[PDB]
RNA sequence: GUACGUGAAAUUGCUGAAAGGGAAGCAUUGGAAAUCAG
RNA sequence: GCAGAUCUUGGUGGAAGUAGCAUUCAAAUGAGAACUUUGAAGACUGAAGUGGGGAAAGGUUCCAUGUGAACAGCAGUU
RNA sequence: AAAACUUUCAGCAACGGAUCUCUUGGCUCUCGCAUCGAUGAAGAACGCAGCGAAAUGCGAUACGUAAUGUGAAUUG
């Protein structure tokens, strides 16, 4: 949530086999918003997470609420 | 160490979460064993 | 479940979350008027 | 370290140098097994694990091995 | 939830559709989970997850 | 109470070491109160929190 | 290369019970309950 | 009942013989046990700059005689024991307003 | 009462009764006390 | 059909509560403070650290919150 | 020479888990049948449930899908 109201990114569980175009195409076609970064990682439990990184033209708190997570 | 294949990730994170209690409503349900 | 060690480990597992949790309301809580023992004569037919 | 984990029996018993199970004799073809090691073969050998495709088969038996659906 | 016989008397493309139709409500509703989620949705998972299967093997 | 948190918070936010680091005595129950970095940086300006000068050489 | 080329250790305290080499026993040892006393005499007796 | 009073302490006959790395804690283990003897109060609370005073030369050495003052504060009675500065510790025992 | 059917012995604490001057157990004959056939 | 096999397995004794295993003051918190926390004082390593990092190795052991069952040759609010 | 202590006997309470009864297990015998795998087996790993760790089931259609049967459950 700090990421999301701060550095306009989303946080995501993903895909074990996504890698970053996959994960912007995926963003991109789930939830209409262009993402400009993603960074991933492993987490300690074998899952991977990714930090997606909106334009300044989205507002990820938006999305968030869309999504219905927030 | 730090420079760990993926599979032993999963490997480690199974065999931990392993230990882990079991819960409460999982004994109603007749029974349910350890190890 | 029919492995009595099992069983067991669950139940001390069990009557502590139970205890944990009866004196987590009662120190919350923590009447007389309603609450009074019952007993077999106020029991009585 | 002179063990690692075998890829295919799935033991931590994969002598590096050697590049072979001491287990199972990864990676030669055939499984390493032993007639005086009668303990050892029931260990690993059909039932310990799941046998899902030969449950199958059995099942199977019965009826010929029958394919289509019915009427 | 979706019958299996008035799946059969569709075409592909919309059966594709419905899919992708219930995909979306599978996602939605995990993240409703996620949230904090009434049991209701959480019942509303498994009838999808079903419903899902159900599409891919009149599809296959 | 236990202050070992804000101890360690101090002692990164003031680049200095924890020996340097001191606390109001007078003032734990606001230090306890403060659990993130910045509210260390709220207290330091405050004056509840003083990096002990070096001594001598 | 020719210029170049038993301990008694009694079964009782820490040292019963034992399989293998004890403790502060090294090179060649044998060991002793005062058991196969009873089969010494009958061995010499033999 | 509540009442101060200025006393001394020889410190040196009460620390004889005493070995050396135990002199500071002796030390007030005696104040401590000289306050409950005289006010008859089993709690006795020692002042952190008494406290100092005791510990100024090392853990050894402990100064010969010490000027204290023993008031029985009410409870929350207690003996509170607090150092008091006199240019020569040599006099008697007086009543403190 | 889940330290959960029955619950032996070894062993332990408690109460009651009695004995006890560097062993104890036991056998025989009776006395006393207690208790049974009556 | 057991009294014994330096019998097997389990249980339990006497030995025996025996052999044994550089801090001080005030305050806060707590049912409880020789061991927690803060401040003061006194000391110990003295750049070859009881310092700060990594490799290999461990695998969550990092952090926060809670608890004080089992750990703790003592205890804890640990 | 009273008490303590020691021992004996009885009672009660512990400690322990014998006995007795039981038993979805084992063991033995007999009988019927013949069916693994490159169309990927046996085995291994990892995953999957609203709430699950083992075992069971299953494989991203993941404690199952279709089909047929039964006919109203599942159950903490
Ligand atoms: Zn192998």
């Amino acid at each position: 949530m700090k990421k999301i109201e701060d550095d306009n990114t989303l946080v995501f569980h993903v895909h074990l086999k996504a890698n970053k175009f996959t994960i912007k195409e995926a963003v991109r076609k789930l939830y209409s918003v262009e993402p400009v970064k993603i960074n991933t990682l492993i987490r300690p439990n074998g899952t991977k997470k990714a930090f997606v990184k909106l334009s300044a033209d989205a507002d990820a708190l938006d999305v968030a609420n869309r999504i219905g997570f927030l | 160490p730090s420079h760990k294949s993926f599979r032993t990730k999963q490997k480690l994170a199974k065999a931990a979460r392993q230990n882990r209690p079991i819960p409460q409503w999982i004994r109603l349900r007749t029974g349910n064993t350890v190890h | 479940i029919k492995n009595k060690i099992v069983r067991q480990q669950q139940y001390m597992k069990a009557l502590h979350q139970k205890n944990k949790d009866k004196l987590e309301r009662r120190k919350e809580r923590a009447r007389l008027s309603e609450n009074i023992p019952a007993t077999i004569e106020s029991k009585r037919v | 370290k002179s063990h690692t984990i075998c890829r295919r029996c799935g033991k931590r018993s994969f002598h590096i140098q050697k590049s072979t199970c001491a287990c199972c004799g990864y990676p030669a073809a055939k499984t390493r097994s032993y007639n005086w090691g009668a303990k050892a073969k029931r260990r690993r050998t059909t039932g310990t694990g799941r046998m899902s495709y030969l449950k199958k088969v059995h099942r199977s038996f019965k009826n010929g091995f029958r394919s289509g659906k019915p009427a | 939830a979706l019958k299996t016989f008035e799946l059969r008397k569709q075409s592909q493309e919309n059966l594709a559709e419905q899919l992708q139709e219930l995909r979306q409500e599978l996602a939605s509703l995990r993240v409703q989970k996620i949230a904090g989620g009434s049991g209701s949705k959480l019942s509303k998972i498994k009838t999808t997850r079903k419903d899902i299967a159900r599409i891919l093997t009149v599809i296959n | 109470a236990n202050l070992r948190t804000q101890k360690r918070l101090a002692a990164s936010v003031l680049k200095c070491g924890k020996r340097k680091v001191w606390m109001d005595p007078n003032e734990i129950s606001e230090i306890s109160n403060a659990n993130s970095r910045q509210n260390v940086r709220k207290l330091i300006k405050d004056g509840l929190v003083i990096r002990k000068p070096n001594l001598m050489h | 290369r020719l210029q170049r080329v038993p301990t008694l250790v009694v079964a009782k305290g820490p040292n019963k019970g034992l399989k293998s080499r004890p403790k502060g026993v090294k090179g060649k040892y044998k060991m002793v309950d005062s058991r196969m006393k009873k089969d010494l005499r009958a061995q010499k007796r033999l | 009942q509540v009442v101060t009073r200025d006393y001394t302490i020889h410190m040196h006959k009460r620390l004889y013989g005493v070995s050396f790395k135990k002199r500071a804690p002796r030390a007030i283990k005696e104040i401590v046990a000289f306050a409950q003897k005289h006010m008859q109060t089993k709690e006795v609370r020692v002042d952190p700059s008494l406290n100092k005073e005791v510990w100024k030369r090392g853990i050894r050495n402990v100064p010969h005689r010490l000027r204290l003052r023993l008031s029985r504060k009410r409870s929350d009675l207690y003996t509170y024991v607090q150092a008091v500065d006199v240019a020569n510790p040599k006099m008697e025992t007086t009543v403190v307003e």
